[PDB]
RNA sequence: ACAUUACCGAAGCUUUGGAUCUUAACGAAAGUUAAGAUGGUAGGGGAGCGUUCUGUAAGCCAGAGAAGUUAAGCUGGAAAG
RNA sequence: UGAAAUAGAACUGAAACCGUAGACUUACAAGCAGUCAAAGCCGUAAUUUAUUGCGGUGAUGGCGUGCCUUUUGCAUAAUGA
């Protein structure tokens, strides 16, 4: 389905997909200007990560299609998958130890020329 | 004080989707630069606000 | 016009030009069938009911083929006894095309 | 002489999962829950295959009794006259008749009342 | 309500809920059977109409000696003293018709 | 080729067209009236009755305040209800319930005699009860019974 | 291809036990329910208890 | 409660289609018919599927696509193919 | 560049788990989540074409106390995952 000419992918980003998905829901299908404004405004780590990936996707589309400006572009699809995990130890009382997982996420954004 | 049976994916999904929900901030385009800024906040891109300079935006 | 006819002890509603799925009939009788036990005849408005068969009323059919049904499975198991049994099955059926209803 | 090749368990599981396609929740993918639900389902299938006969005969009887509500013949008496006048037509056939062609069934009833 | 009493009561109600019409049918059958057995040296056809499950051991043995193993069993027998005694033992589970 | 289906026939409920039947309850006995209403509502008077689906007609009961009872029921029949709070059991004899809600006895009886579940509740939706001798559904030309 | 054609009955198979319910030698594997005998043992010495 | 005629109602009985086994008969035999007999734990006897290696096999099938998961369809009475 | 870059620090890459998109159903209802019936919607093949099948979803109806081990006897609030 993907026009892989027009897309950006960010692998192993430092946030959990459970925390990045809602921000993706708020910009899926919006216009590029509106999405960029939302991501700049909202002070969430996932918001900043999506901002980088979305800006890169728009840049790729513009570079390969010179007659496409920032205001014909809308964020067509947005996918947020889960990535590698790292386990570190958190020690507790009575010699008990717990493993403390750190999750990463993959982010895939495709833009498309507006309706 | 411990879960008695593992909840169904439906219940987990429902709770997660309802709770992990962030709301969009309101917007209003800057009178100076035309950027979409948060309503009632200084523009982060040009510094003006109701036609008054307050910041000096750098790099 | 239609007939209510008994074949091998099973009722059917026979219509001309039109297939009947019945229990498998022997290879010997895969040629040309005549059925003499007609229970009811409705002809273009008026109906004759047999006691138990309408006399002078036949149905003539041509054997067509045999065809197997979908597979069914009989399964049983005894709780906390570690015992069960599974059996497959496919019933066979014969298709006959009704030519004329002697009314 | 080690005899390990595990191309067997995946086969059992694939057949089970193929038969358990539309089930709710985790019963459609997990091996343990799918096998438990399938095995009780097949037993239900056997039982119900025998029960379908009772269910359909009960339906036919109720339909006949409904089609006779008009006239003054309680269908116990209808079966009575049916046997006594030696009309060996079937419950399924009569039930279907009362829907497809009501006047033939009505004529049968007039004929029974004798 | 006390369990002893409710069990007694439930059993009594089940026992008492028998239909006089069914009892009359059974009485008629018994009378017919006794009338037939009262004869002597005729061929009689014996049908088995009540199951062997749950009956007394002696009576199951008598029925298997008559030749009946299932309900719907058909056997023709020549009435002499032996067959008459067996039929009298198991009169309540058989139906006797006469072979002209 | 075509096969003559010798199977039970099911009639598509989009080709069945529901009528309204008026039933008078004056000087009748409560249980008998309710039984008649249930038989009509259920669809048990049509040749293609089916318990799966809703194929019966609708019923308007008039004169619901004149149902007659036998025995001392008028003084002794009790209608119970529970508020789900502790001790909150409220009884109501036939007299008082009839005076406060004239249609309540017959509605309660018919609700009891109808089947249970979504279809039973739907069937009860298909019923209109009136205390007096007149009804507002004149636009449907209900068939008298 | 020459098909050695073993004589019939020349090699019984085995009494593989404890390999499923359908084989008739299932979980308990021919030993019964419990007791001394269910766990490898029987007091040998011509014992009469 | 006492009478008359019924009906409904189980995997019972009867009928239809198919399979195995025992006995008997027929047939050179294979098998074809008749009779009945097959709920089943412990436990006994018997018949098979499938996996790996070895001889068959310095054979046969594969880069024109082996093995393996993987979608759909089909066959076998079950293991399954 | 390479035959291949869903071959880029790694071959074949399943299940558990997390998703996206499309179709259908669901906010008056008490479902060991299944089976037997079954309207409507969608996909598809035939029959001159909207009624029959292969299908996926399924309103509604009927039936149904997860499994293993242990006991005279368990849905048991006996045991184990
Ligand atoms: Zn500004």
């Amino acid at each position: 389905l993907v026009n892989r000419r027009y897309t950006a992918k960010g692998k192993n980003l430092p946030s959990s997909p459970k925390k990045v998905r809602p921000i993706a829901d708020n910009i899926r299908g919006e216009s590029y200007i509106k999405a960029i404004a939302v991501l700049c405004s909202m002070p969430n780590k996932g918001a900043k990560l999506l901002e980088k990936v979305v800006k890169s996707a728009a840049s790729n589309a513009m570079y390969h299609n010179k007659n496409l400006s920032e205001d014909m572009i809308f964020v067509k699809t947005v996918m947020v998958d889960d990535g590698r995990r790292r386990k570190k130890i958190w020690p507790r009382a009575r010699g008990r130890a717990d493993r403390l997982v750190n999750r990463n996420c993959h982010i895939f954004v495709e833009v498309d020329e507006k309706k | 004080a411990v879960p008695k049976f593992k909840p169904s994916k439906s219940r987990s999904r429902t709770r997660r989707s309802i709770n992990m929900r962030k709301k969009i901030p309101q917007f209003q385009e800057c009178s100076n630069c035309g950027n979409l800024g948060v309503r009632h906040r200084i523009c982060l891109k040009c510094g003006y606000y109701r036609n008054n300079q307050y910041l000096e935006i750098g790099l | 016009m239609y007939a209510l006819v008994e074949i091998n002890g099973k009722q059917y509603k026979a219509i001309e030009g039109e297939f009947l799925k019945i229990d498998k009939i022997s290879p010997v009788e895969k040629d040309k069938l005549e059925f003499n036990s007609v229970l009811l005849i409705n002809k273009d408005g008026e109906v004759k009911i047999g006691k138990p068969y309408v006399v002078n009323s036949l149905i003539r059919c041509t054997y067509k083929e045999d065809k197997k049904d979908k597979k069914v499975v009989s399964y049983r198991y005894r709780r906390r006894k570690s015992s069960e049994r599974k059996v497959g099955h496919r019933q066979t059926y014969s298709y006959i095309l009704v030519d004329e209803i002697v009314f | 002489a080690r005899a390990k090749n595990g191309t067997v368990h995946v086969a059992r599981r694939k057949r089970i999962l193929k038969k358990t396609k539309g089930f709710w929740g985790t019963k459609k993918s997990n091996y343990k829950k799918a096998k438990d639900t399938l095995r009780k389902g097949m037993m239900y299938a056997t039982r119900d295959r025998k029960v379908r006969k009772r269910d359909f005969r009960r339906l036919w009887i109720s339909r006949i009794s409904a089609a006779l509500s008009d006239t003054g013949v309680t269908y116990s008496r209808f079966i009575e006259g049916l046997l006594k006048s030696n009309i060996k037509i079937n419950r399924k056939i009569l039930s279907n008749l009362a829907i497809e062609d009501v006047e033939a069934f009505k004529k049968i009833v007039l004929e029974i009342r004798r | 309500i006390k369990r002893k009493l409710r069990l007694q009561l439930k059993k009594a109600r089940f026992n008492a809920s028998r239909s006089r019409s069914k009892n009359k049918c059974f009485i008629k059958r018994m009378e017919n059977n006794r009338k037939i057995i009262s004869k002597n040296n005729i061929n009689v056809q014996v049908f088995l109409v009540r199951s062997l499950i749950g009956k007394l051991n002696k009576k199951v043995k008598v029925l298997k000696a008559l030749g009946l193993n299932k309900i719907g069993d058909k056997k023709v027998h020549f009435l002499n003293e032996s067959i008459k005694g067996m039929l009298n033992e198991t009169i309540n589970m058989i139906l006797l018709s006469e072979v002209m | 080729n075509k096969i003559t289906n010798n199977d039970t026939i099911w009639i598509k409920p989009k080709t069945v067209e529901k009528k309204w039947y008026v039933i008078d309850a004056a000087d009748r006995i409560l249980g008998k009236v309710a039984v008649d209403v249930v038989k009509i509502l259920r669809g048990k008077h049509k040749a293609y009755y089916t318990p799966h689906q809703d194929l019966g007609d609708n019923v308007i009961i008039i004169n619901a305040s004149k149902v007659k009872l036998t025995g001392k029921k008028y003084q002794q029949k009790l209608y119970y209800r529970h508020s789900r709070y502790p001790g909150g059991l409220y009884s109501d004899t036939f007299r008082t319930l009839s005076e406060r809600k004239p249609c309540a006895p017959l509605e309660i009886a018919i609700k009891g005699m109808l089947p249970k579940g979504p279809l039973g509740r739907n069937l009860f939706r298909n019923l209109k009860v009136f205390s007096g001798s007149e009804h507002t559904l004149k636009a449907q030309n209900p068939i008298k019974l | 291809m020459f098909n050695l054609l073993k004589p019939k009955g020349a090699s019984k198979r085995r009494k593989i036990v404890g390999r499923g319910p359908g084989s008739g030698l299932g979980k308990t594997s021919g030993r019964g329910q419990k007791g001394q005998k269910a766990r490898n043992t029987s007091p040998r010495l011509g014992f009469e208890g």
